[PDB]
């Protein structure tokens, strides 16, 4: 976002399509486009503010979430701006009528914004093809404890 | 007899049953106020004792914990708390 | 730096930074912690001595 | 059955660790109690006996090397002397042992 | 001093029993630091099955157990000033509901707010000075249901008059039904 | 990182020498420039200096030992035996 | 039962019915704080405590007589132990079985006795690291462990 | 260990009904049990049984009058779809006119004529005649 130092790669990283001009100073000086994902998905404040500029973000970047919504853990902290959540479910074998627990190991563009690590349950959410194998967009965060904040080491 | 009042058996039973195998699992062991003639305090023992017991006023030994029941000393006063 | 991982100074000083720039933050959350376990707990849970026995319980139910 | 009152002089009571410190706190008098192993040299425990001879202290001799010593005292190094300076909820002081 | 000793301005009806309790003046060993602190939140009357009736007054709990001190002594000298009824005392507990899936996250409940545990100490409260032994509860036929309450030997002196007003102000407040059987 | 899988020490003697020797020679070999707890000093710095001297690098000592170890098994049981005899002549 | 023995046995206490403390105790919960305090201080096992509580002392449970267990009470003492008592003596023990395999290297039945004191402390070591009671990502590295239980 | 406390009591049961004894005793003692007996209790299956609160979740004691033959438990507890409730029933029942099977509801633990009536379905308790 703000800080992380965004603007220090190769190119000039902004969002396309905006204005900027120095000869008005306006009250915050700076312009961010972002959009509300919708279907009930709230704006964080640190992308209201945001310097960061993942132009494959939902909120920021010109991408859009239409499709599916699913859930899982995080298991991948290894890696910068992506994550991949071990969503684990079931599926019904019909011959012995029992259950069989599964799981896929799908990866995600998480926006800056967002903070991830590992055991924090978030929900994602298709879109248009981020990467070839990051097809969705972490929308957000419903990490209200990610059965870790009151188990970390404390001092 | 497959017909039996095991709600209130006879006095009996509970003495001859063990005591996790009774309907309620009630400690049967208790806790005995004892006296030596050379203190003025009271003093409540176990009744197995699983350690050595001594009157905080006086220095003295009461009774030697063994696997059960402890063998109290030879010049010890105890009742039943 | 003994073993492996550096491969030259620049690269040893962003670790440097980095492990700088981190370790600073866990003393500022363990310092921001602190603060809580003084300010919102210590003085708060003294409200219970000081007002207490001081409202709704002596003052209009003394007449 | 000496190690597990050791970590009672260690947490209550205050302690000095090693030679130097022992003899000075032998010195100022203030020591009442050094535990010395077996591992020790023997001419530096020699004169350990004489320095706390000199002070009128308990000298206890270890059933064990610097290395026994130095966990019994609870630290991962070792250590030839320990003094007792003062004992707390420890009983080690008071007890003939 | 009626409100004062009755926690609560409310109310003017039920004011018969808190000013007996200031009008034992003389009785300053009795009187202080243990008759005025205490402050009763509620009290609550019901008719016994035998025609007559049992105050239910609500003690909040904050020092029942210094209450319990003094309850033995209490109790005879307010039964005698409010003859034909029956005195008791009740620690007034938080009942919540059992959250559903439908409902929104609230705060932890934790177990002395529970349904279950409140009737625990009821029944410590209903008999005070008898240590209940054990419990027993059969389930009728019928789709009934019955709780039979064991009770020990010692001080019922207090309560095996007040036996059946037990049963009926823990079926009035509760509607369930109890029965209490003491062996020996 | 891991080197060798079981020549160990014997590795620098190249493909040579047999299996088998090589076997009898790195069972002995480690024992020899192991170092050793010094029952002096307490520090685990005893090196063999030549065959049967064992110099404690710190407080200069040095002790009589095996060609390969501090001291040997049949050296062991020699202070263990000499302990009863002197033991039982004086008491 | 026996988590690594063929054994049966059920020898346990079975404590009352009875949720208060009996009449004879001539306590208050304040005055029995004090035997808690005196006693822990002295660096006794919270077991070893109540053992002498209930021995020397009228005090039957802390949960019977006061409102907490003792090791609850022991939190806002505090006198909270470095590590919790399975692990302290288990590890203690550890120690011990092992000091004897250092010189005694021809003990292999205590040597398989010690993996059983491994896996036992391991397994328990993993609950305390769900609940956190220890630091996660915490070790039991068998060597220099002696740091933590003297 | 108790890898199902249901599954015990029916055991139980079935074993001191066997015997022919007018009182059967089942631990721990839990309320999916005592559910299990309300429905057969409702059913005239079992008898007025006792339940003892002990502050270790306590025992029951179960005075069947001797009148059930077989009650079993289905463990696990395999979930059912409505259109295939009498296709469980068929396998467990010794006949439709009378024998039942329990199933857990979201609505409540009863017997599948009343669960079929009602119409809700979930997972299989046991079987009971």
């Amino acid at each position: 976002s703000t800080e992380l130092t965004v603007q220090s790669e190769r190119a000039f990283q902004k969002q396309p399509h905006i204005f900027n001009n120095p000869k008005v100073k306006t009250s915050k000086r700076t312009k961010r486009w972002y959009k509300n994902a919708g279907l009930g998905f709230k704006t964080p404040k640190t992308a209201i503010e945001g310097s960061y500029i993942d132009k494959k973000c939902p909120f920021t970047g010109l991408v859009s979430i239409r499709g599916k919504i699913l859930t899982g853990t995080v298991v991948s902290t290894k890696m910068h701006r992506t994550i991949v959540i071990r969503r684990a479910y079931l599926h019904y074998i019909p011959k012995y009528n029992r259950y069989e627990k599964r799981h896929k190991n799908v990866p995600v563009h998480v926006s800056p914004a967002f903070r991830v690590q590992v055991g924090d349950i978030v929900t994602v959410g298709q879109c248009r093809p981020i990467s070839k194998t990051v097809r969705f967009n972490v929308v957000k965060v419903s990490a209200a404890a990610g059965k870790a904040n009151k188990q970390f080491a404390k001092f | 007899v497959l017909v039996q009042d095991l709600l209130h058996p006879t006095a009996a039973s509970e003495a001859r049953k063990h005591k996790l195998k009774t309907l309620v699992q009630g400690p049967r062991s208790y806790f005995l106020d004892v006296k030596c003639p050379g203190c003025l305090n009271i003093t409540t023992v176990f009744s197995h004792a699983q350690t050595a017991v001594t009157c905080e006023s006086c220095s003295t030994i009461l009774c030697t914990p063994t696997g059960g029941k402890a063998k109290l000393s030879e010049g010890t006063s105890f009742r039943r708390k | 730096s003994k073993g492996n991982a550096f491969k030259h100074k620049r690269a040893l000083v962003e670790h440097i930074i980095q492990a700088k720039a981190d370790a600073q933050r866990e003393k500022a959350l363990n310092e921001e912690a602190e603060a809580r376990r003084l300010k919102n707990r210590a003085a708060r849970d003294r409200r219970a001595q000081r007002v207490a026995e001081k409202r709704d319980a002596l003052l209009k139910e003394d007449a | 059955s000496i190690n597990q009152k050791l970590a009672l002089v260690i947490k209550s009571g205050k302690y000095t660790l090693g030679y130097k410190s022992t003899v000075k706190s032998l010195r100022q008098g203030k020591s009442k109690l050094i535990i010395i192993a077996a591992n020790t040299p023997v001419l530096r425990k020699s004169e350990l006996e004489y320095y706390a001879m000199l002070s009128k202290t308990k000298v206890y001799y270890f059933q064990g090397g610097n290395n026994e010593l130095g966990t019994a005292v609870g630290k991962l190094f070792r250590v030839g002397v320990v003094s007792i300076l003062e004992a707390g909820d420890s009983d080690i002081l008071t007890t003939l042992a | 001093p009626q409100a004062k000793i009755l926690s609560q301005a409310p109310t003017e009806l039920e004011l018969q029993v808190a000013q007996a309790f200031v009008e034992l003046e003389n009785s300053s060993p009795e009187l202080k630091a243990e008759l005025r602190p205490l402050q009763f939140k509620s009290i609550r009357e019901i008719d016994v099955a035998g025609g007559k009736k049992a105050l239910a007054i609500f003690v909040p709990v904050p020092s029942l157990a210094g209450f319990h001190k003094v309850q033995t002594k209490l109790t005879r000298e307010l039964e005698k000033k409010f003859q034909d009824r029956h005195v008791i005392f009740l620690a007034e507990r938080r009942i919540l509901p059992k959250p559903s899936r439908t409902s929104r996250q609230v705060q932890k409940r934790p177990r002395s707010r529970t349904l279950t545990a409140v009737h625990d100490k009821i029944l410590e409260d209903l008999v005070f000075p008898t240590e209940i032994v054990g419990k027993r509860v059969r389930y009728l036929v019928g789709g009934n249901k019955i709780q039979k309450v064991l009770l020990d030997s010692k001080d019922v002196q207090q309560i095996d008059y007040k036996l059946e007003s037990f049963q009926a102000v823990y079926n009035k407040l509760t509607g369930k039904q109890i029965v209490f059987e003491i062996p020996s | 990182a891991k080197r060798t899988k079981k020549v160990g020490i014997t590795g620098k003697y190249g493909v040579r020498y047999g299996s088998s020797l090589r076997r009898q020679v790195k069972k002995l070999e480690i024992q020899q420039h192991a170092r050793y707890d010094c029952s002096f000093c307490g520090k685990k710095t005893v090196k063999r200096g030549a065959a049967g001297i064992w110099t404690c690098s710190c407080c200069k000592k040095t002790v009589a030992g095996g060609a390969y170890t501090v001291s040997t098994a049949a050296a062991a049981t020699v202070r263990s035996t000499i302990r009863r005899l002197r033991e039982m002549v004086e008491a | 039962g026996r988590m690594h023995s063929a054994g049966k046995g059920i020898s346990s206490s079975a404590i009352p019915y009875s949720r208060n403390a009996p009449a004879w105790f001539k306590l208050s919960s304040e005055s029995v704080i004090e035997q808690i305090v005196k006693y822990a201080r002295k660096g006794l096992t919270p077991s070893q405590i109540g053992v002498l509580l209930r021995d020397a002392h009228g005090v039957t449970q802390a949960r019977v007589i006061t409102g907490n267990k003792i090791m609850r009470i022991l939190k806002s003492n505090g006198l909270a132990p470095e590590i919790p008592e399975d692990l302290y003596y288990l590890i203690k023990k550890a120690v011990s079985v092992r000091k004897h395999l250092e010189r005694n290297r021809k003990d292999k039945d205590a040597k398989f006795r010690l993996i059983l004191i491994e896996s036992r402390i391991h397994r328990l070591a993993r609950y305390y690291r769900t609940v956190a009671v220890l630091p996660p990502n915490w070790k039991y590295e068998s060597a220099t462990a002696s740091a933590l239980v003297n | 260990t108790r890898s199902s406390v249901l599954a015990d009591a029916l055991n139980a049961i079935n074993n001191a009904e066997k015997t022919g004894k007018r009182q059967v005793l089942i631990r721990p003692s839990s309320k999916v049990i005592i559910k299990f007996l309300q429905v057969m209790q409702k059913h005239g299956y079992i008898g007025e049984f006792e339940y003892i609160d002990d502050h270790r979740s306590g025992k029951i004691v179960v005075q069947l009058n001797g009148r059930l033959n077989k009650c079993g438990v289905i463990s696990p507890r395999f979930n059912v779809k409505i259109g295939d409730i009498e296709k469980w029933t068929a396998n467990l029942l010794p006949a439709r006119q009378f024998g039942y099977v329990i199933l857990t509801t979201s609505a409540g633990i009863m017997d599948h004529e009343e669960a079929r009536r009602k119409h809700v379905s979930g997972k299989i308790l046991g079987f009971v005649y």
